DNA sequence: CAATACATGCACAGGATGTATATATCTGACACGTGCCTGGAGACTAGGGAGTAATCCCCTTGGCGGTTAAAACGCGGGGGACAGCGCGTACGTGCGTTTAAGCGGTGCTAGAGCTGTCTACGACCAATTGAGCGGCCTCGGCACCGGGATTCTCGATATCGAAT
DNA sequence: ATTCGATATCGAGAATCCCGGTGCCGAGGCCGCTCAATTGGTCGTAGACAGCTCTAGCACCGCTTAAACGCACGTACGCGCTGTCCCCCGCGTTTTAACCGCCAAGGGGATTACTCCCTAGTCTCCAGGCACGTGTCAGATATATACATCCTGTGCATGTATTG
């Protein structure tokens, strides 16, 4: 499942990210959870309502700083569970072909 | 009535104790009564001067108070002191500000 | 379609910016623990049991920087000497031999 | 008896010192015998130290010995003492 | 004795005759006053060396304004020489 | 046809020669008349003894072959073996007289 | 004058050789020429100030060694 | 005239050279050399001993400083030996 | 009054200790000078001439000869690094340089 | 042969990002007032180092003739210097983790620092003498010279490895 | 099997090493002088030693967060190689002044003598500099914006390569 501070697998562009779990949203309540204790929304702090009808978790992207931190529904959320590591591996594939295509497309370019 | 040495040769530096720092210092047995005169008044001249470029430092970096980075610049950019102080590492002092000319980008 | 690609800078860039920030610095830039345990375990077999003033360890502090810092001027001349901007043992070798002490 | 402590000048240390330097780009092998080189400048410099604290019937090594013995050997220092 | 001797009030006096609104620090007053000191060890062995060099045994002017201009690099020393024989000449004026 | 030896063989030869040697390697009357005129600016009508001139010729080729010896080494440091200006002016630049 | 260009090319190449050069540029010689001219006023400026220290006014040898002393060059043999 | 005394150390160099090597000869170029190389590390030494007695606030030259600063130039091979044959010569004189 | 009897003869050494003593008062060093410290500053003087002489002699032996020159000299102060130390930035009057070639100025095969 | 799209090289928008700039605030080292005590200044004496006249001599300066080793100029050519290029790897840069340096608090003590004593010891002065230094005079180690050997160099012909 | 390049050796040339020969002038020993080392005694005083104080240096500990370390990707230098040019070694001839040496002259370095100006030394006085205490503003620290500026894409000015 969904835990603060837990690792999970999210949806940037076309491919898989490892991120932290930092606060938890609850639609219902207008109120999220945090670790250094609910609380509400502060006066800098929003998320977008595409997704804040659904419960949202406040993610970090590993290897990557804290600009890129952001709200996230289950649409683009996902537990860190075997399956979405190997989904992970196969979009990582993925752009693996597609950089692939990139080094063709270039070297006949170059031709 | 005593009036001291340093108002006789128009100096802030004290005649007194650098007759008696040639003396007792053994330097020489004898020394004559000009000597420490001519050694104060050398001493506040090179004195003027590194505090005059210390302050000059200290305005250029528009601050009022005398740090030693201030005479640390006032002695690296003077190239006179350069080869007479260029032996003599001071105290909190950093480097010039200098990059050669190859390490800049093209 | 569009991937991200992070802000790293060109190798350089954060050098010559940190450059600029340490030729501006004053303080010292070896810790004072690990220095002070050099200076207790070199002075050892020349004499035991000896102490140092609190003073006296930071004087060796800043005086050996800067004779390292004078020494890493002329290792960049002798590194750029040979057309060069990386610097390499030889440089500071051929330094202590012209200054004389090698 | 403190023991290996030779490698607490540690690596990014000896990369700071450099960049005051101005120096932009370090090779690998620079640190071990740079950190032999404040070895050697280290001992002859606490030599003479360690001499003249006892000289003066000393077991504390003042700062006025340092800078007494920079002043000895070509190295010498201002701000602590003439 | 408990009494440490050292030029702070003589260096701030002609610091406020050069600028008399400028502060200073004391380690940089401790950099100044080791300074005046290994300056004055190098003119005052040089001075008594060249005494000693031409068989004299007395300290006076002459040879202190040989060794300034000698010593000190020189666009300091012909000032310098200046300064200290204008100083001396009010020495022997107001006697 | 004559017979030559490749540039550098006789070289290497008087470099030996002149480092087995302990004679004085610059002609004494072009030094003094250099001492002269050079010490001709700061005071008209000075005299040289013949063993001041002998101090400064031994003083100054000891000096530059100091500096030589170290050209040599700054030399043989960017993988040359031929010396230019710009290798000395970094010689005494690192000598701190620059 | 004339005098600088006295020391000449082939004395130059000698103090090389003597210095364990093999090859020599051909603008060694002549800022070589400055680097010992330069070296020469310096010291010759510090024995002539010993020379009219002493109310004299010819150089001795002694006070050749003597500024050299000073300069911190030191030679033996000539005195002192 | 008969002219003035002029300093050198140079009978004794000749006879410590005749300790050291009794049919060995000497120039005197070389005993010149020698002559100016006794009195710079004398001159050396000296300085260091008269000021590092009064360094420490001393009026007074003594053996123990000289002995520190011997060992202060002199390095390890010029040391240990030289200070261990001094201190037997001292000993040996003041036992006379 | 007792028969006069040398100081360096009664310390066992050749250096005259009074001539030392003589220049370190006259030298104006201090107004007080120990007793023994000419005698130790004599001895060391011995020392280092001692050493200097005897390489000089193994300088003329190898090099076939029965006179110290001043190439002798240089060649023995060269050759051990301590006294380089002590006399590296000193100069010697007719002394020459050490024989000495860097690797790659060789020729090579 | 012209065009035009393509490729390659400046111009610029724009977002990060780290550093300079503005403002509050506090804080602790700078500076200023005080007491004092010790070191600088006033006055007088001794005497001795030093400035000045003389002199002489010796050691430096100037010039003039010969000779020759060395400097200067020049031709050639071959060896480096220097430019370019490519490939690998080695730190450069950046993000996460450990950890250990850094500040504050605490104590304790060993060793620096000041005071009194007094006894060893060096400073100073008359005698004197023996070592040490100025002069002289032979001689042999050594400088210079010449011929044979040795070692090094360099370039013209056999012989093995490599490519085809 | 064939050709070619690197090395391998022989021989000529040539610079130096080593062996006699011959003459030479510094050097080591003798002699004479002379003055600083030595003996001896005293007298002040400086450092060794004992002892007391107190200060900062050592040691520990507990929380921090800046940094150390490590690792992963990347790209730009380090260097190995090659081509080419030009610059300096090598050798020869011509010149030229360096060197020896010889003599004339005189300029000042060195020494002696004198006489005196200044300075060490001593006593007394007094005030200036330093240890100490305080209050207080220059600058450190923190926080929020402004802006250079770095990197990169993308978009246009221009070479140019292919095509109609």
């Amino acid at each position: 499942e969904f835990a603060l501070g837990g690792r999970c697998l999210a949806f940037h562009g076309p491919l898989m990210y490892e991120a932290k779990i930092l606060k938890i949203w609850d639609p219902s309540s207008k109120m999220y959870t945090s670790i250094p204790k609910p609380q509400k929304l502060g006066e800098d702090e929003s998320i977008p309502e595409e997704i804040i009808n659904g419960k949202c978790f406040f993610i970090h992207y590993q290897g990557w700083k804290s600009s890129w931190d952001e709200w996230v529904g289950y649409d683009r959320i996902r537990a860190y569970n075997e399956e979405n590591i190997a989904m992970k591996k196969r979009l990582a594939n993925e752009a693996k072909e597609a950089k692939k295509s990139l080094l063709e497309q270039q070297k006949k370019k170059k031709l | 009535k005593a009036k001291t040495r340093s108002s006789r040769a128009g100096l802030q530096f004290p005649v007194g104790r650098v007759h008696r720092l040639l003396r007792k210092g053994n330097y020489a047995e004898r020394v004559g009564a000009g000597a420490p005169v001519y050694l104060a008044a050398v001493l506040e001249y090179l004195t003027a001067e590194i505090l005059e470029l210390a302050g000059n430092a200290a305005r250029d970096n528009k601050k009022t108070r005398i740090i030693p980075r201030h005479l640390q610049l006032a002695v690296r950019n003077d190239e006179e002191l350069n080869k007479l102080l260029g032996r003599v590492t001071i105290a909190q002092g950093g480097v010039l500000p200098n990059i050669q000319s190859v390490l800049l980008p093209k | 379609g569009g991937v991200k690609k992070p802000h790293r800078y060109r190798p350089g860039t954060v050098a010559l910016r940190e450059i600029r920030r340490y030729q501006k610095s004053t303080e010292l830039l070896i810790r004072k623990l690990p220095f002070q345990r050099l200076v207790r375990e070199i002075a050892q077999d020349f004499k035991t049991d000896l102490r140092f003033q609190s003073s006296a360890v930071m004087a060796l502090q800043e005086a050996s920087e800067a004779y390292l810092v004078a020494l890493f001027e002329d290792t960049n001349l002798a590194a750029i000497h040979a057309k060069r901007v990386t610097i390499m043992p030889k440089d500071i070798q051929l330094a202590r031999r012209i200054r004389g002490e090698r | 008896v403190l023991r290996d402590n030779i490698q607490g000048i540690t690596k990014p240390a000896i990369r700071r010192l450099a960049r005051r330097g101005g120096v932009k780009r370090i090779s690998g092998l620079i640190y071990e015998e740079t950190r032999g080189v404040l070895k050697v400048f280290l001992e002859n410099v606490i030599r003479d130290a360690v001499t003249y604290t006892e000289h003066a019937k000393r077991k504390t090594v003042t700062a006025m010995d340092v800078v007494y013995a920079l002043k000895r050997q070509g190295r010498t220092l201002y701000g602590f003492g003439g | 004795k408990t009494r440490k001797e050292s030029y702070a009030i003589y260096v701030y006096k002609v610091l406020k005759q050069v600028h008399p609104d400028t502060g200073i620090s004391s380690k940089a007053m401790s950099i100044m006053n080791s300074f005046v000191n290994d300056v004055f060890e190098r003119i005052a062995g040089e001075a008594s060396r060249l005494a000693h060099y031409n068989k004299r045994s007395t300290i006076t002017s002459r040879e202190i304004q040989t060794a300034v201009r000698l010593l000190l690099p020189g666009e300091l020393a012909k000032h310098a020489v200046s300064e200290g024989t204008k100083a001396v000449t009010k020495y022997t004026s107001a006697k």
